[PDB]
């Protein structure tokens, strides 16, 4: 409910990847499905993602964070990689089922 | 490990049981021979003459 | 043409490993520690070699040769105490290297992690037999205790322990073969470190954010060259103040007496880097169960890559598992404290709860926490 | 509706009669307005004795250049007049002369075929012209790499036997053979008991039998000295021929083992095994989702340009194996993967791939038996090899009796721990030598 | 020296580059430098002062680097700056 949503915003701020300007889907570990979904991205989102990753690595290199006005706010964290990841996961389950039977 | 739960993997496992059992027999015979185990070599007839 | 650094077959290996190696720009000082380990290994070898120039592995003259090194050889006390405090420094750097690998998700490099686990086993065995080598009271009694726990193995354990002893107890043959094995194992450790670097350079190294650092990578020279030289110089500051100012704060006084099989010490302990394993083994009221507890503690450290149930790699953005990790480090500190205490109230129940919480945190609580974090971050 | 069984059993039967000479006359009737009528002779390069190694090929060239009754191109004017098509081919064991025509032109076609088998006038000027033609078509046939590789495979697999020598023969024999060698070959190997008159399509069997009685009666029936030739078994040799020529852009490699022969039924099972491995070339649209593991790993690793599997059968012998075309820097990897698939079929065959191979074999047989020409071809080969036309229902029964256990048993009988014949042509330096291939013919884990 | 002599004499060919050189010469030097003066200044240059001038303007100097395109294998500024001097000298 509303209390769970507020606690989830509090946990989003406690996670701290918004202070580096990262989105939710930028922090995913690159497994095979994640690399395939990254390879299926359009070039604008691909370039935005890798600039955000490069800026986060630079900020971690100098042990600093972004200014608070430049933080990734909670309601503008768009899950761009999620439908591509669902497509890759579902087709991998289909191939796994065909190899299983 | 629900990836390998299917009829094809069960058929593959059933096909590879006798080869794995024969390799386990090879390993057990080699272990008994190399360690000179008295619990088995005292029962084999021609091997009894060296004890 | 004249780019010998990348055309000479010897020089291209050093180039590819240390000069033009693409390293992440954002790695912290924790990533220094493994390089320190290699340097510390070299230090140990060098000091050990000079300690091998005057030491005799005879039970009537091992203690006498150690005293002759410390008294009559020019700066022989310096070489011996650099060797002992460098063993302590090596285990400090191992603990911090392993803790970095646990925290930052570096165990997903599975071959590098497994070669590391083999390296850790080899270094612990080398340090144990090296501590047996000066032939004091505590050396002999610790060797006797550890070999008796090895004799706890059913149906093959007693014959294996008398085979390792070369007789009925810890004696002349045990000391001489321990000198031979303590000489030969660090070179195998160096070869396994070469394999370690080979696998890591095959897969690349990790960064504290746990992200793909291919977008921002820098040459190893001169950045991490001067950074690891600064780390080596800090480590030599701590090692030399430990040698020249507090030489006995980590050692034990009863090793300064000769070995007496008639007299047993009132309390027998290993060194500080074995105390957590001693407390883990000593908590279970069984022999074979305690030996299996020690072996499976280092084996679940090896088993750690199979327990990762999170879609993020490092713990930088995972606060609940951060709390669990620091509770685990705190529990390891408690186990190290308990391992140096005798068995009276309440040390038995504190060590038992500490070992139970250690295995519960590693095996149960961390993947459950990662699943809870994946729920809370709306991943699935 | 009708299932596969009665659809196969509704195929009209091939009816066979025999003349007084021993000439077989076989026909199968369909509703088509066209027909294919051919003569199949049990005579190839296996019956030649190295002194007449190109006699069948050169007679196959001379057979359409005029007869005694129809001198010269007037003969082919006749086969232009009804709009019919005239074809001939020669293999190592069989020779075929076939005509595709209309149904109503059935008599004259048969009469034409009669001339082609027993009245061919071999003019010496035509012999010189066809000698030059055969020389220039060998000079273009050696440019085709797969024919060179399969000839090399036959030579190195059947060393010292009449099955090593090619259908075309060497060039010295083409420059050397005269009219009397052709006459002796024609009087030796064109006997009536070794001949089948096969008809497929809109033909009546009684009319075809009457036409064969009218035209094809009394061919020879007698060997004229009581000197009957006998078929001799051919020794298989596990061996290797490597023709290295680094200027060629692509390399062709064929690896085979000994086949069972025509009459051995496990051929069917071996065909199913080939259907598991299948074929591939670079224009296939399946991508990485191809069912064959060899084709999938070839697409995934960009290894081969093409591969195919073959089961070539001769009289109680044959070559069972695979031929692939790829660049040099992939060759060894291709060999490795190919051998792995064979050992998997010897050790770890499952029911799903066996079912897929059975379905592929059913589709292959029924889709191959389509049109009058392949049906007539199958009738001629079936009467020459099996002595009878095997119906499609018997083929379906022999397919459905095949399971995974007998497939891996037969594959272990024919592939496991066998010495192969290897033929390579092109940049084949990275093609492994015989110890590595022979060691890849078995697994240390079984 | 021969390349520079040929280059400037070949550049001063036609009315347009001569007028262009006159305009730049009076804007920059305040005068038109004659070509014989250029030849004398070329011929006074030998290997010793070439080494001195190249060491003064090149050796152990901080460069300006501009890169555009696939410049991932373009080295760091520290590596370039280290390459702007020799340890053997
Ligand atoms: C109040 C507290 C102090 C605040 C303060 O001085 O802040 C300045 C400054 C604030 O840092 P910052 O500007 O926010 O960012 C750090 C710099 O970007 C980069 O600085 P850095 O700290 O990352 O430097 C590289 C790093 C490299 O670290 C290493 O090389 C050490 C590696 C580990 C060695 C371990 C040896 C064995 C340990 C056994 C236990 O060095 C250190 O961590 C300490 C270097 C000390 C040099 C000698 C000073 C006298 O503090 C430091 O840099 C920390 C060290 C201060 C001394
Ligand atoms: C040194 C001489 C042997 C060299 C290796 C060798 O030829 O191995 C034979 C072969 C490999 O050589 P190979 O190439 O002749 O293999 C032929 C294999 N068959 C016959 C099945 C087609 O190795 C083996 O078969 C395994 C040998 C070890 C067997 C298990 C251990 C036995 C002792 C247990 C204690
Ligand atoms: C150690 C003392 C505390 C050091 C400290 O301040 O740690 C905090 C640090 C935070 O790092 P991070 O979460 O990445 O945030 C960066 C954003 N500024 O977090 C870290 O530095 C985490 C890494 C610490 C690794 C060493 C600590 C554990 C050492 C013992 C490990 C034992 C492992 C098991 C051995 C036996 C088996
Ligand atoms: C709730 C907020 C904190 C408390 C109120 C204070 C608010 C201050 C607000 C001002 C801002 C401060 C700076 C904020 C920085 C980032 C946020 C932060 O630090 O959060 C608090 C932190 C982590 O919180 P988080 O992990 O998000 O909570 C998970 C719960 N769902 O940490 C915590 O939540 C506290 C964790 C405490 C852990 C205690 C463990 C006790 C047991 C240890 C045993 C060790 C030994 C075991 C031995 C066993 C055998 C005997
Ligand atoms: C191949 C190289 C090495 C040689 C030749 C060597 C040799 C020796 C010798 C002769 C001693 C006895 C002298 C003494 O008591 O101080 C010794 C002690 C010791 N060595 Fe080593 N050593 C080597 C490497 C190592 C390594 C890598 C470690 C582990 C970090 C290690 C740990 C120890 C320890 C803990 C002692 C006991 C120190 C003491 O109590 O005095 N050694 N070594
Ligand atoms: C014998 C002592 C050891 C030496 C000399 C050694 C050496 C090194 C070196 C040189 C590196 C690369 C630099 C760095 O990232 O720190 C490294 C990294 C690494 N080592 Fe070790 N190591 C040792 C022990 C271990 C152990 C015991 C483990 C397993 C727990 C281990 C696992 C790793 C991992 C996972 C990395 C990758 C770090 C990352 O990219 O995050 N090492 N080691």
């Amino acid at each position: 409910s509303k209390w769970l949503d507020g606690f989830r915003k509090w946990y989003y701020n406690a996670a701290g990847f918004n202070k580096l300007g990262l989105m939710r889907d930028d922090t995913l570990h690159e497994t095979e499905d994640v690399k395939e979904a990254i390879r299926r991205l359009p070039e604008d989102l691909y370039n935005d993602r890798m600039f955000r990753i490069k800026r986060a690595l630079d900020l971690t290199m100098r042990h600093q964070i972004l200014p608070k006005d430049q933080w990734t706010k909670y309601e503008e964290d768009k899950f761009y990689l999620e439908p591509y990841l669902k497509e890759v996961i579902r087709e991998r389950k289909e191939r796994e089922e065909w190899a299983k039977k | 490990l629900s990836r390998f739960l299917g009829p094809r993997y069960r058929e593959l496992a059933r096909n590879w049981i006798p080869t794995a059992g024969m390799w386990g027999t090879v390993g057990a015979v080699g272990l008994v021979w190399a360690t000179d185990w008295r619990l088995i070599l005292d029962w084999v007839p021609y091997i009894n003459g060296k004890f | 043409m004249t780019n010998m650094r990348k055309t000479h077959p010897l020089f291209k290996i050093i180039n590819h490993s240390f000069i033009d190696l693409p390293a992440p720009s954002n790695i912290s000082s924790w990533w220094n520690f493994g390089s320190l380990l290699g340097v510390c290994l070299m230090v140990q070898i060098i000091t050990g070699l000079f300690l091998a120039m005057h030491y005799t592995s005879d039970t009537m003259t091992a203690f006498s040769s150690v005293t002759h090194i410390c008294r009559d050889v020019n700066y022989g006390w310096l070489i011996r105490y650099m060797h002992a405090n460098g063993a302590s420094m090596f285990f400090i750097c191992l603990f911090l290297h392993v803790g970095r690998g646990l925290y930052y998700g570096s165990y997903t490099f599975m071959e590098t992690w497994n070669i590391g686990v083999l390296l850790l086993f080899a270094v612990m065995a080398t340090a144990f037999m090296g501590y047996v080598l000066p032939w004091g009271q505590m050396s002999f009694w610790g060797a006797t205790v550890i070999t008796n726990l090895l004799s706890a193995i059913p149906y093959i354990g007693t014959t294996l322990v008398e085979w390792i002893w070369g007789g009925f107890s810890v004696d002349k043959a045990t000391l001489t073969r321990f000198f031979a094995f303590h000489f030969i194992l660090p070179f195998i450790i160096a070869a396994l470190a070469i394999v370690h670097l080979l696998f890591l350079h095959e897969t690349g190294s990790n960064n504290p954010t746990g992200l793909n650092s291919d977008a921002d990578k820098i040459p190893f020279h001169p950045y991490y060259t001067i950074k690891d030289i600064l780390g080596i110089l800090i480590m030599f500051l701590i090692l030399m103040t430990l040698v020249l100012f507090f030489p006995d704060m980590l050692g034990d006084p009863d090793n300064y007496m000769p070995a007496n099989p008639l007299n047993t010490p009132p309390h027998i302990k290993p060194e500080w880097y074995f105390l957590f394993a001693y407390a883990i083994l000593r908590s279970i009221p069984n022999k074979l169960g305690g030996v299996l507890a020690l072996i499976l503690s280092i084996l679940i450290l090896a088993l750690m890559p199979f327990l990762h149930t999170s879609k993020q790699r490092s713990l930088m953005f995972r606060p609940i598992t951060q709390i669990l990790y620091w509770i685990l480090v705190a529990n390891l500190l408690i186990l190290t404290w308990i391992g140096g205490q005798p068995v009276e109230h309440p040390f038995i129940i504190i060590g038992q709860l500490a070992s139970i919480s250690y295995f519960s945190i590693i095996l149960i609580l961390m993947p459950i926490s990662g699943i809870i974090e994946d729920k809370m971050l709306k991943l699935y | 509706t009708a299932t596969f069984a009665q659809a196969l059993q509704s195929v009209p039967e091939t009816q066979v009669s025999i003349l007084d000479n021993g000439l077989r006359v076989a026909s199968e009737q369909s509703s088509h307005a066209t027909c294919t009528v051919g003569v199949w002779i049990d005579a190839g390069s296996r019956y030649e004795t190295e002194k007449n190694n190109g006699a069948g090929y050169f007679l196959e060239h001379l057979a359409f250049k005029g007869t005694k009754n129809r001198p010269g191109n007037a003969l082919e004017k006749e086969v232009e007049s009804i709009g019919a098509h005239l074809n001939a081919y020669s293999t190592r064991e069989h020779t075929a002369y076939l005509i595709k025509a209309l149904s109503k032109d059935l008599p004259k076609v048969v009469e034409l075929l009669a001339d082609i088998v027993q009245n061919s006038s071999l003019e010496d000027s035509q012999i010189e012209k066809e000698r030059d033609v055969i020389l220039r078509e060998m000079q273009e046939n050696d440019a085709s790499m797969q024919n060179v590789v399969f000839d090399y495979l036959h030579a190195t697999a059947f060393q010292g036997t009449p099955l090593a020598q090619a259908v075309e023969g060497p060039s010295e024999n083409v420059r050397r053979l005269s009219r009397t060698d052709l006459t002796d070959y024609l009087n030796r190997h064109y006997k009536a008991p070794r001949m089948v008159l096969a008809a497929a399509g809109g033909v009546e069997h009684q009319q075809l039998l009457d036409l064969a009685q009218k035209h094809l009666s009394s061919v020879s029936r007698v060997y004229e000295e009581d000197a009957v030739p006998g078929l001799t078994p051919c020794r298989f040799t596990g061996s290797e021929i490597r023709h290295r020529d680094d200027a060629l852009p692509l390399a062709h490699v064929a690896i085979a083992v000994e086949g069972p022969g025509w009459a051995n039924p496990d051929n069917v099972t071996l065909q199913v095994a080939n259907a598991i491995i299948g074929h591939y070339d670079c224009t296939y649209g399946g991508g990485v989702h191809l069912s064959s593991p060899l084709a999938s790993v070839a697409v995934a690793n960009k290894l081969c340009q093409s591969f195919q599997t073959f089961n070539i059968s001769y009289s109680d012998t044959g070559l069972l194996g695979a031929h692939f075309v790829c660049d040099a820097m992939s060759i060894d990897d291709m060999v490795f993967f190919l051998q792995g698939q064979w050992m998997r079929l010897c050790t770890s065959a499952t029911e799903s791939e066996v079912t897929r191979g059975k379905n592929i074999l059913r589709n292959a047989l029924v889709s191959h038996l389509d049109g009058t020409t392949p049906v007539c071809e199958d009738i001629g080969r079936s009467l020459l090899t099996y002595g009878r036309r095997i119906p499609l229902a018997e083929w379906e029964s022999r397919i459905q009796e095949v399971d995974a256990q007998m497939l891996r048993d037969i594959c272990s009988k024919y592939f496991y721990d066998q010495c192969p014949a290897v033929a390579g042509y092109g940049p084949i330096e990275q093609l492994p030598d015989y110890n590595r291939i022979r060691s890849g013919m078995f697994w240390l884990r079984f």
